[PDB]
RNA sequence: ACGAGACUCUGGCAUGCUAACUAGUUACGCGACCCCGGUCGGCGUAACUUCUUAGAGGGACAAGUGGCGUUCAGCCACCCGAGAUUGAGCAAUAACAGGUCUGUGAUGCCCUUAGAUGUCCGGGGCUGCACGCGCGCUACACUGACUGGCUCAGCGUGUGCCUACCCUACGCCGGCAGGCGCGGGUAACCCGUUGAACCCCAUUCGUGAUGGGGAUCGGGGAUUGCAAUUAUUC
């Protein structure tokens, strides 16, 4: 209850990367590059869970269930717009891109642009702002 | 009316009017004189008096 | 600089110095108990509504942003 | 030094280096007889009573 | 400009005027541009009478 | 400060001198004593030169005046 | 009823004021006894309006500052209720008797400016400004990245000012005023 | 006994929401898990039970003011959207959490379309506003 | 019948002295009258730099044609009330009859 | 019988409260909520200044309604001080004795002297050249 | 003689005055709910103008008193009172080689005038970035953030002569941005009793670059227009 239960989890090991249990579990499973602080309230709501414990508390069965939901939302429909990579541009998935894949289709599609020589990708290339930014007056911290 | 347009709209459509003759007259009847004028409102007919100096011309 | 290494879930020598311990103190506020046994805010609101149900403490005035206990009856 | 408390009689003006003092003229309360003149801060009424930490360092007229 | 200037001045004084202000400024006698400015009488500047009391051109 | 100007005092004084028997001591009588005996604009030039016909008369009872 | 005021359940009366030079500029006895410390205003007309300002809405005008706390007078005097229902769970007296002990052993009594800079007395009235100054300015750094909260900083503060433990920051920078207008002199 | 405006109004809402509790023919949505408030609001609720809330904070308006229709429920449902770096401006609520509000209070039978436009809470539903809010003296009392 | 007038102008003397004079003119024919109701004055408002360039402090103008209007209600039909409004009128008044 | 009823108004920076005196029980609330169920609570003691200044048993005898509209949360509740406070003492003016009148204006004297006067604060206009009224832009030299 | 003042607007003050079915109030007649009495922006009328609007006058003048001053100008205080300095526009003589010839059908002079510095179209640029400065916005948290809940505004504007384009209620569809439908408003009439935030009330977090902060950048979806790629905005 008040006290610290038995067999705790401390730090979680999750799509090799670290979840610390003192963290609450709505908020602790943010660790994750993909899911947010939006996406992490749905996910335990698709998931019967009392969202108030502690990612150190809750038993060992359950958070694998958790984990089916996250590289799996669409079967516990989880609607298409709540995504991250919607309409994905080669073979068109509606999936939730998460930790390691998330820095894998970023620089996957970086490329993407350069190779076609696009103006979106070349500022990539570039190190430049590429949101249409004015870079006479920012920027000067990773650019000398 | 017709387009029935506010009251804002209506004074200020009416007053750009005063400002087009005070610019109309002082620029072709300055040879005889001028000296403004005073548009007078009544329906169906409307009477403006040209206050200049040199009437006979 | 420094990092305060606070405790999120209590352990049995706490869990001892919180129920023969707090209601012995003359001022109870989840502030002033989470500095003397090294324990979050949340374990400190957490740990007085029991000790408020039980009996040990009393309430004296409850609020949103503030909250503050003291001890029983003297007599 | 003993502390002592003085009651204004008199403000005389401001003074120094941007009329940030006024000049007050004192009376003792202890003693009704001795009386002297303090450079005073903030703003200052009359007949309320000062704390003089000492009370043998008159202060300079202008 | 200075005779000029004088046939208005006293033009509008036996007209009924309390005293005017007439300013003619540019170019005159030479390149840089002065300005002759010949005033009489009384005449007001600042305040609300001086919506009705001098008319300006 | 509230010091009056010459058009308040000057057309005081040539009150006093021309009617001298008709106002008296207070302010509010011949505040409405002013109204009638000489032409005023506005309503703040009445109240000032009336409040000053008063201030003379206080310096009339005690004395004449240059 | 009409005859006793309390401050909402604080008593009023039996705060005898120590300082003869200081009961001046104190609005807490027996006239300036309001329910609330949140009063519509009309002090700032005068040069000594001020003075029958009650203290203890003095108290919370001096609380709300630093940007985002400007102009919510309603939390603070929610803070300083809640600070006055520690002080008898803290000391087991009444709240305001600390509050006067406090601005009498808080306020410097000399301070010293440019004129070599000659020590000066002070006004008792610049003396109340400066002690409801420095009580506050120590409440507001000790509460600021923080657990302990505001309305429990603020009763720390008066309740140690009120003994003089040489430990609360009103007492920490009153001392040194007092020693430096000691020094040059 | 007394009327709801001599009833302190929030240990009203949560009276009147355990009231939709105990009857549980509202017909809640299927997005209810998981939709978001409003576009200046970025979490769900923290109350699971929210669109009994909100069914009941409605119901306290329509007896207040009625005549309302979602676009003035989107109104009062309106918050500062804090834009990060962009001063905050005022957003309105969502529609269909609006609507779905209402559109489940015209089903079992408390508000019905006023004349002209609006929703006004029905004579029977009327009923029990009353009824609620004499128990809630009654707790104080 | 129940007849309208909306008396609207600028300048405010003008109006309130052509306002009161159809009641003038009214009473003599002693029927019954609704008093001008004087309903919220508008004001034109705009603001320009003083400026033609950019140079120079910045300072603006408050422009205003605040603008009034008053509303006289009658118990008159429409043949008796071309004998009242048509006489003794301002050119800066703008007179509006309506029938309803 | 006989109505006596008083309509007393008093204001505030935008905040106006009319109240409406009345013979018969006492009862005192606004828009419809008795004045121990007004917001915000950390000003319930202002509400009760003038049953706590006169007694409870002077408005026993009357009743009171007040309708306000208009400014905000803080003026409206000093809107309503001076609406009730100034209609006992003008209900206490038309038919009783003014020796009852009197006797709870000047306590009303005495505690706050704006529960009677109005205050002629309003809020002060913008000139073009800064963010306020007096406050003006940063000047920028070099 | 000018300027200052005076003057004009504005700010509050007059249960007196002029009057409102485009504004309200109080009664009354029902209606709905709860226990004669209470609530009701739910429903129509005969009085009223405190509240609304805006007209006319009124009120403040250092007027009274107490000190000070040539006891003159006047200062300071106090009583009484809504004010015992509200804010603003207006604004002199002479001058600056201040700015504007990109405000002009104000304009001298010079240049250009058919392969045009005229005009018009297409596209790009006016944003481009080692760096320097200025005006700012958000922040750096617990006097907070978040999530519910409660509860208060005042300035205005709104269907355009050319000109093709208004502000918006209600009801469905949609997570949202939005869309489809039928209405009112040329406006104290409809938006709209402008349910504005802050604040307040109750949850959750607990001093951790933290649920502080939202830059940067990826994917997707709608609206504006002939067109948004250098991301129009959302």
């Amino acid at each position: 209850s008040l006290v610290i239960p038995e067999k705790f989890q401390h730090i979680l090991r999750v799509l090799n990367t670290n979840i610390d249990g003192r963290r609450k579990i709505a908020f602790a499973i943010t660790a994750i590059k993909g899911v947010g602080r939006r996406y992490a309230h749905v996910v335990l709501r698709k998931a019967d869970i009392d969202l108030t414990k502690r990612a150190g508390e809750l038993t060992e069965d359950e958070v694998e269930r958790v984990i089916t939901i996250m590289q799996n939302p669409r079967q516990y429909k989880i609607p298409d717009w709540f995504l991250n990579r919607q309409k994905d541009v080669k073979d068109g998935k509606y999936s939730q891109v998460l930790a390691n894949g998330l820095d894998n289709k970023l620089r996957e599609d970086l490329e993407r642009l350069k190779k076609i020589r696009a103006h979106r990708g070349l500022r990539h290339f570039w190190g430049l702002r590429v949101r249409g930014q004015h870079t006479k007056t920012t920027g000067r911290r990773g650019r000398t | 009316m017709a387009v029935q347009i506010s009251k804002k709209r209506k004074f200020v459509a009416d007053g750009i009017f005063k400002a087009e003759l005070n610019e109309f007259l002082t620029r072709e009847l300055a040879e005889d004189g001028y000296s403004g004028v005073e548009v007078r409102v009544t329906p169906t007919r409307t009477e403006i008096i040209i206050l200049a100096t040199r009437t006979q011309n | 600089r420094d990092k305060l290494n606070n405790l999120v879930l209590f352990d049995k020598a706490t869990y001892d110095k919180l129920c023969k311990e707090v209601p012995n103190y003359k001022l109870i506020t989840p502030a002033v108990v989470s500095e003397r046994l090294k324990i979050r805010g949340s374990l400190a609101r957490a740990a007085l509504q029991e000790l408020l149900s039980k009996g040990l403490i009393k309430l004296v005035s409850k609020h949103r942003a503030q909250v503050i206990y003291t001890r029983n009856t003297k007599g | 030094q003993p502390i002592k408390l003085a009651r204004v009689t008199k403000v005389l003006g401001r003074t120094g280096s941007q009329g940030q003092c006024t000049q007050v003229r004192v009376e003792f309360m202890d003693d009704t007889s001795r009386s002297i003149i303090r450079n005073v801060k903030g703003p200052v009424r009359e007949g309320d009573v000062l704390t003089l930490l000492e009370s043998e360092r008159e202060a300079r007229r202008l | 400009v200075r005779r000029a200037c004088y046939g208005v001045l006293r033009f509008i004084m036996e007209s009924g005027a309390k005293g005017c202000e007439v300013v003619v400024s540019g170019k005159l006698r030479g390149q840089r541009a002065k300005s002759m400015k010949f005033v009489d009488g009384l005449m007001i500047h600042s305040g609300d009478p001086v919506n009705y009391y001098v008319d300006t051109a | 400060g509230r010091v009056r100007t010459k058009t308040v005092k000057k057309a005081a004084r040539v009150i006093i001198e021309k009617y001298y028997t008709r106002l008296g001591n207070d302010f509010h009588t011949n505040k409405r004593v002013c109204e009638e005996i000489a032409i005023i604009p506005s309503k703040k030039l009445r109240n000032k030169i009336a409040g000053y016909v008063t201030h003379l008369m206080k310096r009339i009872q005690r004395g004449p005046v240059r | 009823t009409p005859d006793i005021k309390l401050f909402g359940k604080w008593s009023t009366d039996d705060v005898q004021i120590n300082d003869i030079s200081l009961q001046d500029y104190i609005a807490v006895k027996e006239k300036y006894a309001k329910y609330l410390p949140h009063s519509a205003g009309r002090y700032a007309a005068k040069r000594f309006r001020k003075a029958q300002c009650p203290i203890v809405e003095r108290l919370t005008n001096s609380m709300m500052m630093h940007g985002r706390n400007n102009g919510k007078k309603l939390m603070t005097v929610r803070i300083v209720k809640h600070a006055f229902e520690i002080i008898h769970l803290l000391t087991g007296e009444n709240p305001l008797q600390v509050l006067v002990n406090a601005i009498i052993n808080s306020g410097p009594r000399e301070d010293s400016t440019r004129i070599r800079r000659q020590a000066v007395d002070v006004s008792p009235l610049r003396r109340v400004n400066q002690a409801i100054w420095l009580l506050c300015t120590g409440a507001r750094e000790a509460a600021f990245r923080n657990i302990k909260t505001i309305a429990e900083c603020l009763a720390d503060e008066l309740i140690n000012a009120a003994k003089g433990s040489s430990n609360s920051y009103a007492i920490k920078k009153k001392d040194e005023l007092e020693r430096v207008a000691k020094s040059n002199r | 006994g007394v009327t709801v405006k001599d009833v302190n109004q929030q240990e009203f809402v949560r009276a009147l929401a355990a009231f939709l509790k105990k009857s549980g023919k509202l017909k809640v949505p299927e997005w209810v898990d998981t939709v978001k408030l409003a576009k200046h609001k970025e979490l769900a609720p923290y109350d699971e039970n929210w669109f009994y809330t909100r069914a009941a904070s409605t119901a306290r308006h329509l007896y207040l003011r009625g005549g309302a229709g979602v676009g003035s429920m989107t109104k009062i449902y309106g918050g500062r959207q804090r834009n990060g770096v962009m001063p905050s401006h005022f957003s309105r609520g969502s529609k269909s959490v609006a609507r779905r509000v209402l559109q489940a209070l015209e089903g079992l039978k408390m508000v019905e379309k006023d004349q002209d436009g609006g929703r006004k809470l029905t004579p029977q539903g009327q009923r029990d506003l009353d009824r609620i809010a004499g128990q809630v003296a009654a707790a104080k009392k | 019948h129940r007849i309208r007038i909306t008396l609207t102008s600028r300048n405010v003397k003008s109006l309130e002295k052509v306002c009161a004079d159809l009641i003038r003119g009214a009473k003599e024919k002693n029927l019954k009258v609704k008093g001008p109701v004087r309903m919220p004055t508008k004001t034109l408002r705009i603001t320009t730099r003083k400026t033609p360039c950019g140079e120079g402090s910045k300072t603006w103008d408050r422009f205003q044609m605040r603008i009034h209007k008053r509303l006289i209600d009658l118990h008159s039909p429409s043949e008796i009330v071309k004998q009242i409004t048509s006489i003794s009128i301002e050119p800066g008044v703008e007179v509006e009859v309506t029938i309803a | 019988g006989p109505l006596q009823s008083v309509q007393v108004f008093g204001r505030k920076k935008t905040a106006t409260a009319v109240a409406h005196c009345k013979r018969g029980n006492g009862l005192i609330k606004v828009n419809g909520r008795p004045l121990e169920m007004i917001e915000p609570r950390t000003l319930q003691y202002k509400l009760l200044e003038p049953v706590l200044l006169l007694g409870k048993e002077r408005f026993a005898g009357v009743d009171i309604r007040v309708r306000v509209k208009g400014g905000g949360h803080v003026a409206q509740i000093y809107a309503i001080r001076q609406s009730i406070s100034k209609a006992l003492v003008a209900y206490y003016q038309k038919y009783v004795d003014e020796a009852s009148k009197k006797e709870i204006k000047d306590i009303l004297i005495q505690y706050d002297r704006t529960l009677l006067v109005a205050d002629p604060r309003r809020c002060e206009s913008k000139k073009f050249g800064g963010p306020g009224a007096r406050a003006r832009y940063q000047k920028s030299y070099r």
